[PDB]
């Protein structure tokens, strides 16, 4: 919880997870390549 | 009901776990923006151990 001055933790929130690639989060609801120019890139990982 | 035998004396010792200082030096001048003691785990830094 944030307030005004203070972050106090509350709860607990569990994962359980494993690598791999068939499941991806995406900023909301892909393929795009910016060629010859200086980019960001993210590609297989 | 009853009190603790010879053979069933214990005393209570608190010891250090896995917090970066011991109990009983708490005493010697240590300084703290914050300290505060719990019975529950929920956002604790460290905790010592009652035995």
């Amino acid at each position: 919880a944030r307030t005004r001055t203070n972050e106090q933790v509350v709860r607990s929130l569990y994962v359980i997870y494993e690598e791999g690639d068939n499941i991806a989060g995406v900023p909301s609801d892909l393929s795009v390549l910016h060629l010859d120019s200086c980019t960001d890139y993210n590609i297989y990982g | 009901n009853s009190d603790c035998t010879d053979v069933l004396h214990a005393t209570a010792v608190i010891k250090t776990g896995t917090c970066p200082f011991s109990f009983d030096k708490l005493n010697n001048y240590l300084t703290f923006n914050k300290f505060c003691l719990s019975l529950h785990p929920v956002g604790a830094n460290c905790k010592f151990d009652v035995a």
